[PDB]
């Protein structure tokens, strides 16, 4: 876990939303690509582990 | 049978090759009965005695018709795509029916017919004198290995090297690639630490020369571009040194013959610079002479590196702009890498890893003997990673291994732009890497406000931009807002963003709780 040095925005008067949470945008098939992985190393294994 | 696999680590070049297991979960590469861990890849015949590596080697003066070398490329090739360069010194590669074939005399009788043999008996002869050489080091028989391939070898090269190796009595458990494994040789170490790095592997070899860009994510490889060149590389080195010295030979012997036009001279210079070149890597001043070089002559004289590096400077931009052309070609800038590892035997150059230091920025760590402390021998990386690989897979039945190569579990969507929060003083924060195979999870710990309170989570999209040079974030589209209530003075809020294999982000934004999921 990273730790960047670098304030948070103060949350403006009179913001609110259903359990403090609002979903502006999402990720679309244009923000992707399909590439391919390297099939090396024990990271690796334990992917493949968990797709089949 | 998986439960009783010997298993080695091999990397098979056009000019060397080498062998490695590992010892307590560390790669260590073998020396075979010469003593070498760079094994040449050359094979010879003398009075029906077979020779590999260094013994081979030295005969390429005394007997270069019965030598083999610089097949590696060749196994698996029409011979309309042999390149015979390399081989003119040496057996002349042929084409016999749809094979290519060397013809040498391989038996012992004086007055016997030349063998005619394909380059994959070649190949299944060689391998077996490596396997040969691990076994007897290990005390075991090894039985199966994985082997380090080119990015471009074509799939009919693989099968050819498969079944060579099959013919030697070797399983091959997996082929891979060399640039991961020389990255493999360094993330597999005790010592390494994971983390996002955009990672460029400069393979400088002997007869080619290959620079990959790779993105390092959650300890996984993904390979941005390649770039291949057959004109700089080890052998152009050496022959600015057969160069420098055959002229300082007829300058001292005025009416005397260039030795670049005698095989026979040719091949010594070729031994002699290569070995002058090697120097110049440990020491700032080398030898160079041959006893008897052409016409009884006798010549030795001396260079030192300032003067070596002077020389080759035409090959050494070579190198430069191969490295600029990949990471142009990945659509990359030299300021958003964060490795350069050093791989192949021309890496051990000084000058080259000064060039590279000069192209990058001082933040990119330049994995080299004279940069790094903690690097690894460049000649040793692709056997290193070999090795490492086939420890974790020695367990795994064949069917295991062959579907975990299969495009559904290698191809997985890559997140294109950066997933981050925004920060503002009175600035864009990544969490999620660009080019980050999903699924993924990255968290940071951000600092509160002055005093803090009401704290705003913004998650926001990012793209790097150079400015005239300077790399800066440039935000994007907005993903989320979410809001921690009540933040300590002095607090650190933890923002954590997960992409799933939906494309789907969940937020959490807890302080040591608001979650929220974007479809
Ligand atoms: N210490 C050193 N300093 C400089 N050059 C070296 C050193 N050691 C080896 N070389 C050079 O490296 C080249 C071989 O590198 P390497 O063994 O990685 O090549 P390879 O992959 O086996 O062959 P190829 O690149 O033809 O497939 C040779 O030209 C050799 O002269
Ligand atoms: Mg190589």
């Amino acid at each position: 876990a990273t730790v960047v040095s670098l304030p948070l925005p103060t949350l403006p008067e009179g913001w609110a939303a259903e359990k403090d949470f609002k979903a502006i945008g999402k990720l679309t098939q244009e923000g992707s690509s399909m590439r391919t992985l390297e099939p090396v190393g024990p990271h690796f294994l334990a992917h493949a582990r968990r797709v089949r | 049978a998986p439960g009783e696999r010997v298993v080695i680590g091999i990397t098979f070049g056009n000019s060397n090759s080498s062998i490695a297991h590992t010892v307590d979960d560390k790669a260590e590469v073998i020396a075979n009965e010469d003593g070498d861990r760079q094994i040449p890849t050359i094979l010879s015949y003398v009075d029906g005695d077979e020779y590999y590596g260094q013994q081979a080697k030295n005969f390429l003066v005394r007997n270069p018709k019965n030598t083999v070398a610089y097949f590696r490329d060749i196994l698996g090739q029409d011979f309309k795509s042999v390149d015979p360069t390399h081989n003119h010194a040496s057996a002349h590669p042929q084409e016999a029916g749809d094979n290519v074939v060397f013809t040498i005399k391989d038996k012992a009788e004086e007055d016997a017919e030349p063998s005619t043999l394909t380059v994959s008996e070649i190949a299944t002869r060689y391998l077996r004198r490596l396997v040969g050489a691990a076994s007897e080091y290990l005390g075991k028989k090894v039985t199966s290995a994985v082997i380090t391939i080119p990015t471009n070898f074509t799939e009919k090269q693989k099968a050819a090297l498969i079944a060579a190796a099959a013919a030697a009595d070797l399983e091959v458990l997996q082929l891979i690639s060399e640039p991961a494994a020389a990255v493999l040789a360094y993330d597999a170490r005790p010592e390494a630490t994971i983390s996002d790095k955009i990672i460029v592997v400069a393979d400088l070899g002997g007869s080619r020369s290959d620079v990959t860009v790779l993105a390092s994510r959650s300890g996984m490889y993904t390979i941005l571009a390649t770039v291949h060149d057959y004109e700089y590389h080890g052998i152009a080195l050496d022959k600015v040194l057969i160069d420098h010295f055959s002229k300082e030979f007829l300058k001292k012997n005025p009416g005397a013959k260039d030795p670049r036009e005698n095989p026979r001279s040719l091949a010594k210079l070729r031994l002699e610079a290569e070995s002058t070149k090697r120097a110049l890597s440990r020491s700032t001043n080398a030898s160079f002479s041959v006893e008897s070089l052409i016409d009884g002559l006798d010549f030795a004289s001396t260079i030192n590196r300032l003067r070596y590096e002077t020389i080759a400077r035409t090959v050494f931009e070579g190198f430069n702009r191969l490295v600029e052309s990949a990471v142009k070609k990945a659509g990359l800038d030299p300021l958003d890498v964060d490795e350069v590892i050093m791989s192949g035997g021309t890496s051990n150059t000084p000058r080259i890893a000064a060039n590279f230091r000069y192209i990058f920025p001082e933040s990119t760590r330049i994995l080299a003997p004279s940069t790094d402390p903690s690097a690894l021998n460049p000649s040793e990386l692709q056997a290193r990673g070999a090795a490492l690989q086939a420890s974790l897979i020695q367990e795994f039945e064949t069917e295991d291994i062959e579907q975990s190569t299969h495009a559904a579990v290698t191809t997985m969507p890559h997140v294109t732009n950066a997933i981050g929060v925004v920060s503002v003083s009175e600035k864009f924060v990544p969490i999620i890497a660009p080019e980050t195979a999903v699924p993924a999870r990255r968290t940071v710990h951000l600092d509160a406000p002055k005093e803090g309170g009401d704290v705003l989570v913004k998650v926001v999209e990012g793209s790097t931009h150079i400015n005239v040079r300077e790399k800066v974030w440039k935000i994007g589209s907005t993903l989320a807002e979410a809001a921690v209530r009540g933040v300590k003075k002095g607090a650190k809020v933890e923002v954590t963003i997960n992409v799933n294999t939906d494309l789907t982000v969940i937020v959490t934004a807890r302080e040591v709780g608001v979650r929220g999921t974007l479809s």
